[PDB]
């Protein structure tokens, strides 16, 4: 990229998120986040990092949205709670009217080029939708479908995702769009999504079948304490067998570690996370 | 003289999470304030019925900026409930995991959240558009230094997360802290890797971050004269320095009405009159806490409960800890206080109560604390024993309770767990931005930030920049506050 290159507008809306999907993106190594923001995308609205505030920030997003109707990318971090008329997530106020996450996704969703549901909360409901919750936490694709909004959705799950999955999916899409235009490009992206809406370059391979401890698993050699790094982690709760992600290769935080080496995989990219992956510390 | 203008700001940006601030301005000053935490998930009910060990993963998803704090409070609560005796080397490893995120979080806060309050960024989103009169006072050279350091700090904070992940597995959301200790014994080789990254962070903190806070502060001296609020603080202790449970890097204490007092956690109660929870749950200590949402309750204006300490509304965070503990100031800080402010100071309290409890004082306290944490981390790198076991494997109890107390980067954090039939019966969280960003209690007494907004200058109602500047000095995290 260059400082003077083409950079599409992006709005980043936080529903029932924890900001960890924004933070994970800040950890991108190459390209660095500075390069992403200055050379790849134009991040026009993001509540955690943008200069302006309040109704002025909302109106700025609305002005960009009008200018780029059908052409901006909408990132959603967190689930969308539908109970209590949307009141469990208020994202702003303008014209003396509060704006719920429900309202915001009904407003901007129809006019985005594509919605990127970043993180397991946005993609699948995640922890806010888990047993014991009461907010009607809803995944982005389901909310949009329930409301008749046909905009394409790409899921980039994980709790959090690896930065490379987020940046890499953006790069995938922008490449396809450069080659084929917007609709042709998004069609090429959709072709490489699995049945859970995830890009197969990052989510097409199983952790366990590629795990360095697979021989120990097959031998029945299981660690009995977390600090035994020789044995397989299955008896300690590892969910690698049921998890589709490339962490075994890419690892985390500049390659310094990953969940299976350090402790166990908890299946954080999967649609049933957390309840279908729990208890975390037994098989 | 001018009359009243009422200003609502939603979203307050360059914080974490969902906050509306509404202030009443009369004659150029804020005279009233209300803070609304706008997003609820209900972790305290989601956790019920689970294997207690799951909590130390689930709770981190309260906040991906400070997940190591929730991890720490949770594993401490589980350790107590399970009777787990963390090995000495695991105590130290936990301190290395968590301490690295203090460095990350304070650097993120000053540069990537706060610095745009004082620095004009590059002429492209997300640095523009902004208020036409943003009161950005720095010279071209100093403004450029701010931008250059913002950019360098993006790499430095990322390196801090590599430090967290070396023994923590990944970040956000560590895998490496569990009941019974830490899941990965530090090796000689990985301790070299941690130290090499730590050196780069130390150099940035010492040469760039601490100096820039005092230097920018010296161009905004008026910001030491506002934002006092109650001048009341809480610290619950954090970073145990031995296995006794009685000695910590930050020792506990309360400060209010000009007086130091001990910290007794039984004096904490959470009020809900002005919060969206059922009225019958008001006034509960966390050991009996209840979380029953009431989003339509009349008169309420926040999903944050109102915690009070023996009736007092207190603030938390670096200022609170540094005031309570009164450490020696950094060499840089002593020099720049003299050179740029004409202040002769040796220990933190030598700033004086008024300047410490101020908008800019909170930024200074956070920079000083970052420097202070360098020495703690250096000490732990000398104390850790490569190869020595860091975890025990305790059986899950059928019936138990435990409380974990620590200090998240933004202030005091406790988690309480009650186990029955080997499952979570209750789990209650009392977090840092809960103490700071809460609404009125049942007696109408404001929360700490609400009160600190009183007196904030708004000389231009069309560019009311100091409202959110004050809020940002507290480094809010509304996802922590509400959970
Ligand atoms: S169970 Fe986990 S540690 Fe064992 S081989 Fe499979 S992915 Fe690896
Ligand atoms: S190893 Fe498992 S828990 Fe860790 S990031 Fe990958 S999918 Fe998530
Ligand atoms: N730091 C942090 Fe998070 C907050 N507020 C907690 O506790
Ligand atoms: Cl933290
Ligand atoms: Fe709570
Ligand atoms: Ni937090
Ligand atoms: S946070």
């Amino acid at each position: 990229g260059t400082l003077t290159g083409e950079r599409p507008p992006v709005f980043w809306l936080q529903g029932q998120g924890c900001t960890g999907c924004s933070v994970t993106l800040l950890n991108s190594v190459h390209p660095s986040i500075a390069d992403v923001l200055l050379k790849v995308i134009s991040l026009e609205f993001h509540p955690t990092v943008m200069a302006w505030e309040g109704e002025h920030a909302i109106e700025h997003m609305r002005k960009v949205a009008e200018k780029f109707k059908g052409k901006f990318f909408l990132v959603i971090e967190g689930s969308v709670p539908v109970e209590a008329d949307g009141k469990y997530c208020i994202i702003g106020e303008a014209n003396h009217h509060e704006i719920s996450m429900v309202d915001a996704l009904k407003e901007f969703g129809p006019n985005a080029a594509a919605v990127l549901a970043v993180g397991t909360c946005a993609a699948y409901g995640g922890i806010p939708a888990a047993e014991g919750s009461e907010t009607g936490a809803t995944a982005v694709s389901k909310f949009l479908g329930d409301n008749g909004i046909k905009t394409p959705v790409v899921n980039i799950p994980g709790c959090p995702p690896h930065p490379d999955w987020i940046v890499g999916t953006v790069v995938l899409a922008l490449d396809a769009i450069k080659k084929n235009g917007l609709e042709g490009g998004l069609a090429e992206v959709v072709k490489v999504l699995d049945s859970d809406g995830r890009p197969t370059p990052f989510f097409g391979r199983n952790i366990h079948e590629n795990c360095p401890y697979l021989d120990k698993y097959d031998e029945g050699v299981m660690s009995a304490t977390f600090t035994d790094k020789v044995g397989c982690r299955y008896d300690l709760g590892c969910k690698g067998p049921m998890t589709m992600a490339d962490c075994f290769e890419r690892k985390w935080n500049g390659g310094v570690n990953w969940c299976v080496q350090n402790a166990v995989c908890i299946g954080c990219v999967e649609p049933d996370f957390p309840d279908g992956k729990s208890p975390f510390y037994q098989a | 003289a001018t009359g009243r203008t009422t200003i609502a700001i939603d979203p307050v940006t360059r914080i974490e999470g969902h906050l509306k601030a509404e202030v009443v301005v009369e004659n150029g000053k804020v005279v009233d304030a209300r803070l609304s935490g706008g997003m609820y998930r209900g972790f305290e009910t989601i956790l019920r019925g689970r294997d207690p060990r799951d909590a130390s993963q689930i709770v981190q998803r309260i906040c991906g900026v400070c997940p190591t704090a929730h991890s720490t409070a949770s594993v401490l609560a589980l350790d107590e409930a399970f009777g787990a005796k963390v090995p000495n080397n695991g105590r130290i490893t936990r301190n290395l995991i968590f301490g690295a995120n203090y460095l990350q979080s304070h650097i993120l806060h000053f540069y990537h959240l706060s610095a745009q309050d004082f620095v004009q960024g590059p002429d492209t989103a997300p640095f523009v558009p902004r208020f036409p009169k943003s009161d950005l006072r720095l010279s071209k050279e100093l403004n450029k230094a701010g931008v250059d350091q913002y950019i360098e700090a993006l790499e430095v904070r990322r390196i801090c997360h590599e430090m967290v992940a070396l023994f923590g597995g990944r970040m956000p959301h560590v895998q490496g802290q569990v009941v019974g200790g830490a899941t990965e014994i530090p090796t000689k080789e990985k301790l070299v890797e941690y130290a090499a990254r730590f050196k780069k962070v130390r150099d940035f903190v010492e040469q760039k971050y601490v100096p820039v806070v005092y230097t920018i502060g010296s161009k905004y001296k008026d910001m030491f004269k506002v934002g006092q609020g109650f001048k009341a603080a809480l610290c619950v202790g954090a970073f145990p320095l031995d296995n006794s449970g009685k000695k910590h890097l930050f020792m506990p204490g309360v400060y209010a009405k000009g007086k130091d007092m001990p910290f007794d956690p039984s004096k904490i109660k959470e009020y809900v009159k002005y919060s969206w929870f059922a009225e019958e749950t008001t006034g509960l200590n966390y050991k009996e806490g209840k979380t029953i949402p009431a989003p339509d309750k009349a008169g309420a204006y926040s999903f944050v409960k109102a915690p009070r300490y023996d009736g007092l509304s207190l603030e938390v965070g670096p200022l609170a800890r540094m005031w309570v503990n009164n450490p020696e100031l950094s060499p840089v800080g002593k020099k720049l206080l003299k050179d740029l402010f004409g202040i002769s100071a040796k220990k933190f309290r030598d700033l004086g109560e008024e300047a410490a409890f101020s908008l800019m004082g909170r930024h200074v306290a956070r920079a000083e604390e970052t420097y202070y944490m360098l020495g703690a981390i250096e000490g732990w790198l000398k104390e850790i024993k490569a190869g020595e076991d860091t975890v025990v494997m305790p059986a899950v109890p059928a019936s138990a309770e435990g409380t974990g107390f620590t200090e998240a980067p933004r202030g005091s954090l406790l988690h309480y767990v009650k186990v029955k039939d080997s499952k979570i019966d209750n789990y209650q969280i009392v977090s840092a931005s809960l103490w700071n960003c809460n609404p009125r209690d049942d007696m109408g007494q404001r929360g700490a930030v609400e009160e600190a907004l009183i007196g904030i200058p708004v000389d231009d109602i069309q560019n009311p920049v100091n409202v959110a500047r004050l809020i940002r000095a507290f480094d809010p995290x509304l996802s922590c506050a509400v959970h």
